[PDB]
Parts: structure tokens; sequence; C-alpha cells
């Protein structure tokens, strides 16, 4: 089983992020284009239609640590959101509450995490949660 | 159950007969991943510096090119801000007849003779073309700042 080392995997994800995938409702890229460690990423999720997230752009911070992708990345919303599994005061995504993270596989990627969060925004338990005002962000 | 003979061969010859000015050592977890240090070549503005590079041999090697990247910041028209190297034999002109050693040699030579004329050179190329003296001094400055420890 040939494992692709972290940095070469992240270069692959950088190229895929630049090319974009699907309908463009999720996107990702490096937070700092001079970050040779490839650690800090910006994620974007367009809130899905017919949910209380609709017509909102969500920005996220995704951190790929030294063990990525054997281990999942850390994820936090910058844009305020009320959603199960997201700390409603800090924006931190609780890995134990988001299946893609809790059951992480090394075949997953930043794309997959963002797609999962977007899919979960359509879940019955999330789609009708009343939201904070648009454009608000957490501190720090 | 293990690596192809060619990889065993290239790995072992790299550690037995290293390229002058280049150290190349295996990763402690991944037998296809190597940690390389290239000394700045004699008479270049990188001279005296040591530059970390990583090298990976993908599943399809040698049909597929080895993957290489600088992990030390370097000011050079053919190495970008993330350490990616523009070298034809890492893409266009790779063939199974080439080997890891050819790559490391080519990279050393690239540091010795930067090519700001390359169509795909980064934004540093303009400086190298129009004020080469200043660009070379900046390359030396970055060697002092990033490549001496």
């Amino acid at each position: 089983g040939v494992k692709v080392p972290r940095n070469f995997r992240l270069l692959e994800e950088l190229e895929e992020g630049q090319k974009g995938v699907g309908d463009g409702t999720v996107s990702w890229g490096l937070e700092d284009d001079e970050d040779m460690t490839l650690t800090r990423w910006t994620g974007m999720i367009i809130g899905p239609p017919r949910t209380n997230y609709e017509n909102r752009i969500y920005s996220l911070k995704v951190e790929c640590g030294p063990k990525y992708p054997e281990a999942p990345p850390s994820v936090r919303f910058v844009t305020k959101i009320n959603m199960n599994g997201i700390n409603n005061s800090s924006g931190m995504v609780d890995a134990r509450s988001i299946p893609v993270l809790a059951k992480w596989q090394n075949s997953y990627s930043i794309k997959v995490v963002l797609q999962e969060l977007r899919r979960l925004m359509m879940s019955k338990e999330n789609m009708k949660l009343p939201q904070p005002p648009e454009g608000q962000t957490y501190n720090n | 159950a293990g690596l192809p003979r060619r990889i065993i061969k290239e790995t072992q010859r790299l550690l037995a007969e290293p390229v002058p000015g280049i150290k190349a050592e295996p990763d402690e977890s991944n037998a296809r991943y190597f940690h390389v240090v290239i000394a700045g070549p004699q008479d270049s503005p990188f001279e005296g510096g040591t530059f970390k590079l990583e090298l990976f041999l993908p599943e399809e090697y040698p049909m597929a090119a080895p993957k290489v990247r600088f992990m030390t910041k370097i000011y050079h028209p053919n190495v970008d801000k993330l350490g990616r190297i523009c070298l034809d034999i890492l893409k266009d002109k790779w063939s199974p007849a080439l080997q890891i050693r050819t790559v490391l040699l080519s990279i050393q030579a690239l540091l010795s003779a930067p090519n700001p004329d390359d169509p795909l050179a980064n934004d540093v190329a303009e400086q190298w073309k129009t004020n080469e003296a200043q660009a070379i001094e900046t390359a030396r400055a970055w060697t002092r700042l990033y490549a001496m420890n």
C-alpha cells in the first residue's frame, strides 16, 4: 500500500482546488500563498437552497497537521453558523460529531470535508435552525 | 512483497555513491520518500547555503516521474513560493530511462544556472532579466536568511 506523503498530497489538493470541482458550491485554497508547510487552508461553502443557510457564503479555516491525511484536518467556521457539531460560540467543528471526521479515512481530503459539511446543512436537524445575522464572524 | 528491484537499486546506490554536494536519506516511515539536502553550488549566489528538498517515488515510477519540491525558501526564477520546481524532466521530458540521480543533478545545475527566460518562470524572472545584479544579491540575501541553519 503506497502512501503519498503529506506534502505531495497537499500539492495535489492545491491543484484540484485551483481547478475547482463540480458546481463550485465548495472551494478551497491556501490561506497564505507563501506557506511552504501547506498547513493553513481557507474553505468556502455556499449554503444550500431551501435551508436556512441558503444564499450565504460560509468561510472556514482548515488546518492540515503533521499527520494529515492519515489524520483528519482541524476545521473551524469563521462565518457564524448554528449547526449541530459546530461550537456555536467559537465556530470549532467537533470531529466526534461530524461523521467524515469521526470516521476519517486517508482517502478523504479537504474537498470531502467541505462537501460533507454542505450535505449536513441539508439534514433535517440543521436545515431549520434559526441563524445568526448574515456576515457575522467569530472572534480570534 | 516489497519494492521493485530498480527502487532498491537506486536507493542503495544513492547512499553508497552520493552526488557530490547532495545528501539524500530515506524517510523513517515511507520507503518511497526521501529527505534531500542540496548545497548551494560553487560560484552561485546560493553558495554556502544548504537547501532542503523532498523527493517521492510514486506508484508508477519509473513510468511516472519522481516528485520533488524545495522545503527551504529560495529566490530563483524557476522555483516558486511553495518550492515547486520548473524542470522539463519532472514533467514533459520524463522517461523511464532517466533516474533519480539525473533529477538531483539537474536541480543542482538549475541553481548554478537560473533561467529567467523560461516562459513559465515566476514573477522573480522580471527582476532577474532587467536588474540581474539586484536579483543575484536578493538570492544571496535569502540564502543568508533561510538557508544557513
